[PDB]
RNA sequence: UAACCGUAGGGGAACCUGCGGUUGGAUCA
RNA sequence: CUUGAGUCUCGUAGAGGGGGGUAGAAUUCCAGGUGUAGCGGUGAAAUGCGUAGAGAUCUGGAGGAAUACCGGUGGCGAAGGCGGCCCCCUGGACGAAGACUGACGCUCAGGUGCGAAAGCGUGGGGAGCAAACAGGAUUAGAUACCCUGGUAGUCCACGCCGUAAACGAUGUCGACUUGGAGGUUGUGCCCUUGAGGCGUGGCUUCCGGAGCUAACGCGUUAAGUCGACCGCCUGGGGAGUAC
C-alpha cells in the first residue's frame, strides 16, 4: 500500500543493494516498480513476488523489465525460498518494501531457510530496525534482536521519512540489511529452545532472569555458566542466550 | 416496586414505580462508569437548566 | 401432572434477548420460553412483539398443569418488560402482583468500560 | 481543642491579674499544653496530616509570641520559658 | 427530626421504594433536608425503616 | 461525663433475658458515677427486613450519661452476646428525657 | 474511536491500550 | 493607644484528617433443588459457554470492592482531594454579646513538609474492571476501534517516586469603587400569629455598569483604582533536549 516514491531515496537504496549481474535477486512486493526498474536495469534476470494482480500485470508489459522477469503471483509468507534457491542455483539476494503487517513473520520465514539466502534488504518501520540491531542493556533489545542476530549480521542502512511514500505512512521507516552468518558465531543444537528461552525471559523483562527463567534454570545452573541471576532479560548477551539453549538441550 | 389489585384487569399501575428507578438508573450503569466525565457533564447540563 | 395452581413468572428482560419462565411458588422451573427459540433469531428478536410470541409459548409447555393464577417478575430493562405481561394477560392466565426485580446496586461493582466507536 | 476546666484553669496561673486571657504569658503557655497534649495524639495515626498543619500553626504562632516578649521585657521571657520547661 | 424513633414523621419523606425523597419536591429549608436524610439512613439499621423494598 | 443513647435489640426468642440484661447495664452505669435519664421497653415487633434472620426482635432504649470509658466496655459484652442481634449507640447531643 | 497532559505497557510508522486530570469537546448527548 | 493580628467564652454548619467498627443492594464464585436446548454477543457475526445439563429459576455459603436515593448551579480543605451508618483521637472556618493582650503584623530566596493517577520495593489481598497477552470479527491491510477471555494493576499496610490541561491556564496580604437575581450557613429584630417579613456577618453562583482589554471578555470573589513582598517572561525550531 505505501509506495516508495522519492527518487533520491530510491537511488540511495539501489546504491546500498548494489545489484550485480549474475546474482540471483528476488523482490518481495515490487509494487509500482520503484526499486524493480533500477535494480532490474543492472541484471539479465530478476524474480519478483507480487500479490496484487493489477500491479503484476503492469510489470509483465514493461518493455525492458518484462523479458527479464519471473513473476510469482503469490503470498511471500508461504513461498518456498529454499526451492527457489535450488532453481536459481545459488543463495538468494532478497529485497523489498515490506508491509508493516507481515514484516516480522516474513523475516522468520526467511531465517528458517538459513543457507538459501545470501542477504536481505528490507524497508521496515524504523523502530523494528532499531530492535533488530540492538545490543544488550538498551530498550530496543528484545527477543527479536536475539533471534535475528542468531541467524544474521544485522546492518542498518537508511532512515526514511513518511514523505518518501505515497501515500505517506504514519511512522518513520528504515532499510536494514540482513546477512545470514557464513559461520554461525554461536551455534545452537535446536533453535525452538532458543526461541523458548528468549520468549520466557523477555515476556517478563522487568524481572531478573532468576525469576523469569526460574522454571527452566536453577540459580546454581546460572551461576555455573557465568550468568548473574540478578541480571534481567535485556542484560543477557546473544552468546549467553545460546549457551542457555545448548545447556537445556544437552541436559533436558 | 410492588403491585397488587382486586377485580382482574390489566390496567397498569406499573409505570407508577417507573418514576424513581426503572430503565434509567439501569442504562445509567449499563456501559462504563464516569469519574471526571460526570462531575463535569453533570455540572454543565446544570447550566442548561436556566432557560 | 402436579397442578401447581399458581406460580410467579420471571421475565428476564434483556437487550440482545428476552426469556420468561413460568416457575412455581417456591421457585421451581415449570416452563420457560425464549425469543432465540421463537423461530426468528439473529437479532430480529428483542422487539416487544417478538418476545410476546415467546413467553406465550409457555402456555404450551406449562399448560400441562393448570395455572389458574400467577404473579410476574420483571428483571432488567429491554423490549420485553411490558410485552410479556401483556401476552400473559391474554393467554388466559390471571395475575396477583407485578414487580420489577432488576438488579439495582448501590455503586458496588465497577461496570465494564466497553463501547467506544 | 482543649477542655474549659483546663483552658480557664491555666489562664489563672500565668495571668498577671484576673481573667486576662489576652496576656502573652497566658496565651503563650496555653499553647504549649494543646501542643504537648497533641504530641501523644500524633504519636498515633501519624498519617493524620491535616491535623498537624494546625499543630505547626500553634507552634510557630507560639514562637511569634516568644520573640515578642524578648522584645518587650527580657525578664518575662526567661521568667516564663522555665515555668513551661521550654527551649528543650 | 434529628433522630430515628420518630419513624411516624418519616414514611412521608419516602415512597413505595423507601427512597429518600429529593429536596426539590420538598424545599425543606435545605439545612433540614440534611438532617431528614441522616435519620432515614441510621434508622434503617434498627430495621425501623426499610432499605429497598423487594426484600 | 458525656451523654449517650443506646438502643439494643435482643433476639426475639430471648426476651425473658432482656429484663435481666437491663439491670446489669443500668447497675454498672450507676456504679460508674453516671446517670440514667431515659428508659423504655419496646418489646417485640416486626422488622423492615429479616435482619440476622427472623422477622422480629426485642427493642430497648437508654440515653445514659456515664463516662465514655465504662460505655466502651459495653460494646464488648454486647458483641459477645448472641442474644442481642444488633447494637446501635449514638452520642450525647444533650440530655434526652421522656417522649420518644 | 472527541482531543490533549501526566504515567504505564505494546507495536513497521505515525500511533494503540489502560488509570487519573483538563475543555484548549461537536450535536439538546 | 486600639481599629491590624491574636487569646478567652458560647454557639453553628461541614464528604476536613487518622484509627476501629458495622449495614444493605449488586456482581462473581461453590454447593444443592426445579427444569430443558439453548445461552451469551454484535451492525451483523464468530470465538466462548451448553445434553458431563448451560442460561433461567430458587435455597444455603464464601469473598472483595464500592456506597443508589438524599445530591444540589451544595459543603469542607492550602493544594492534591474528601460521599453509607456508628464510635474514638484531631484541624480549620464563621457568628455573637462580650472580656483580655497590645502592632506581637504582611510577604518570603534558600529551607522543611504535604502531592491525582500511573509506577517501584517487601508482605498481604484479589469480586468487578482492565495495559500485556490469546482467540473471534472488521479491513486493501487492522500489531486498533468491536466481541470472548485475561495478567500486572486497581484494594491494605509500610517505605519510595514527586509529575498532571496539579487549571480560575488568573501568587499571597490589605484599602477603595454603580447595580440586579439566586444558593448556603450564623445572628439581631417583627401581631415571631405564617410558608413567613425587615435588617446585619461568612462563603459561593449567574447577569452586568464605569473602567480595564488587542479582542474574547473581566467586572466589589476584578483582568477596575492603588499599596507590600515573592515567583516568572524576553522570537520559532533545535529543546525542557545534550553535558
Amino acid at each position: 500500500q505505501n509506495f516508495l516514491n522519492d527518487q533520491f531515496v530510491i537511488d540511495s537504496i539501489v546504491s546500498a543493494i548494489n545489484p550485480q549481474k549474475g546474482q540471483a535477486m528476488v523482490e518481495i512486493g515490487p509494487g509500482l516498480a520503484a526499486l524493480t526498474e533500477p535494480v532490474g536495469e543492472r541484471l539479465d534476470q530478476l524474480t519478483v513476488i507480487e500479490l496484487d494482480r493489477d500491479l503484476a500485470a503492469r510489470l509483465q508489459t514493461h518493455p525492458f523489465l518484462g523479458p527479464k522477469l519471473t513473476i510469482y503471483q503469490q503470498d511471500a509468507m508461504t513461498f518456498n525460498f529454499g526451492e527457489l534457491a535450488e532453481k536459481m542455483g545459488q543463495p538468494l539476494r532478497v529485497f523489498g518494501n515490506l508491509p508493516y503487517n507481515i514484516s516480522t513473520p516474513l523475516m522468520f520465514h526467511l531465517f528458517s531457510y538459513t543457507d538459501a539466502i545470501a542477504d536481505m534488504h528490507f524497508m521496515l518501520q524504523k523502530e523494528v530496525v532499531n530492535r533488530l540491531v540492538a545490543g544488550p542493556n538498551s530498550k530496543a533489545y528484545g527477543r527479536l534482536s536475539v533471534m535475528a542476530q542468531y541467524y544474521c549480521n544485522v546492518i542498518p542502512v537508511l532512515e526514511v521519512p513518511p514523505s518518501a511514500f505515497t501515500p505517506p505512512p504514519k511512522v518513520d521507516s528504515a532499510v536494514v540489511r540482513l546477512v545470514p552468518h557464513a559461520t554461525m558465531p554461536h551455534p545452537v543444537k535446536d533453535v525452538r529452545v532458543l526461541s523458548r528461552i528468549t520468549t520466557e525471559a523477555f515476556n517478563q523483562r522487568r524481572k531478573t532472569i532468576r525469576n523469569s527463567l526460574g522454571n527452566l534454570f536453577s540459580v546454581e545452573v546460572l551461576t555455573g555458566m557465568g550468568i548473574d541471576p540478578a541480571m534481567r532479560a535485556e542484560n543477557i548477551s546473544v552468546a549467553q542466550y545460546c549457551q542457555m539453549a545448548n545447556y537445556l538441550a544437552e541436559n533436558a | 416496586i410492588k403491585v397488587r389489585e382486586n377485580e382482574p384487569f390489566d390496567v397498569a399501575l406499573r409505570r407508577f414505580k417507573r418514576s424513581c428507578e426503572k430503565a434509567g438508573v439501569l442504562a445509567e450503569v449499563r456501559r462504563r462508569e464516569f469519574y471526571e466525565k460526570p462531575t463535569t457533564e453533570r455540572k454543565r447540563a446544570k447550566a442548561s437548566a436556566v432557560k | 401432572r402436579k397442578q401447581v395452581s399458581d406460580g410467579v413468572a420471571h421475565i428476564h428482560a434483556s437487550f440482545n434477548n428476552t426469556i420468561v419462565t413460568i416457575t412455581d411458588r417456591q421457585g421451581n422451573a415449570l416452563g420457560w420460553a425464549t425469543a432465540g427459540g421463537s423461530g426468528f433469531r439473529g437479532s430480529r428478536k428483542s422487539t416487544p412483539f417478538a418476545a410476546q410470541v415467546a413467553a406465550e409459548r409457555c402456555a404450551d409447555a406449562v399448560k400441562e398443569y393448570g395455572i389458574k393464577n400467577l404473579e410476574v417478575m420483571v428483571k432488567g430493562p429491554g423490549p420485553g418488560r411490558e410485552s410479556t405481561i401483556r401476552a400473559l394477560n391474554a393467554a388466559g392466565f390471571r395475575i396477583t402482583n407485578i414487580t420489577d426485580v432488576t438488579p439495582i446496586p448501590h455503586n458496588g461493582c465497577r461496570p465494564p468500560k466497553k463501547r467506544r466507536v | 481543642s482543649l477542655s474549659t476546666e483546663a483552658t480557664a484553669k491555666i489562664v489563672s496561673e500565668f495571668g498577671r491579674d484576673a481573667n486576662d486571657t489576652g496576656s502573652t504569658e497566658v496565651q503563650v503557655a496555653l499553647l504549649t499544653a494543646q501542643i504537648n497534649h497533641l504530641q501523644g495524639h500524633f504519636a498515633e495515626h501519624k498519617k493524620d496530616h491535616h491535623s498537624r498543619r494546625g499543630l505547626l500553626r500553634m507552634v510557630s504562632q507560639r514562637r511569634k509570641l516568644l520573640d515578642y516578649l524578648k522584645r518587650k521585657d527580657v525578664a518575662r521571657y526567661t521568667r516564663l520559658i522555665e515555668r513551661l520547661g521550654l527551649r528543650r | 427530626e434529628i433522630d430515628y424513633k420518630d419513624i411516624a414523621t418519616l414514611k412521608n419523606y419516602i415512597t413505595e421504594s423507601g427512597k429518600i425523597v429529593p429536596s426539590r419536591i420538598t424545599g425543606t429549608r435545605a439545612k433540614y433536608q440534611r438532617q431528614l436524610a441522616r435519620a432515614i439512613k441510621r434508622a434503617r439499621y434498627l430495621s425501623l425503616l426499610p432499605y429497598t423494598d423487594r426484600h | 461525663m458525656r451523654h449517650y443513647e443506646i438502643v439494643f435489640m435482643v433476639h426475639p426468642d430471648q426476651s425473658e433475658q432482656v429484663p435481666g440484661m437491663i439491670e446489669r447495664y443500668t447497675a454498672a452505669i450507676t456504679g460508674a458515677e453516671g446517670k440514667i435519664h431515659r428508659l423504655e421497653d419496646w418489646g417485640r415487633r416486626q422488622l423492615a427486613y429479616p435482619i440476622n434472620k427472623l422477622h422480629k426482635a426485642h427493642y430497648v432504649l437508654m440515653n445514659v450519661e456515664a463516662p465514655q470509658e465504662v460505655i466502651d466496655e459495653l460494646e464488648t459484652t454486647f458483641r459477645f452476646n448472641d442474644a442481642v442481634i444488633r447494637s446501635m449507640v449514638m452520642r450525647t447531643k444533650h440530655a434526652v428525657t421522656e417522649a420518644s
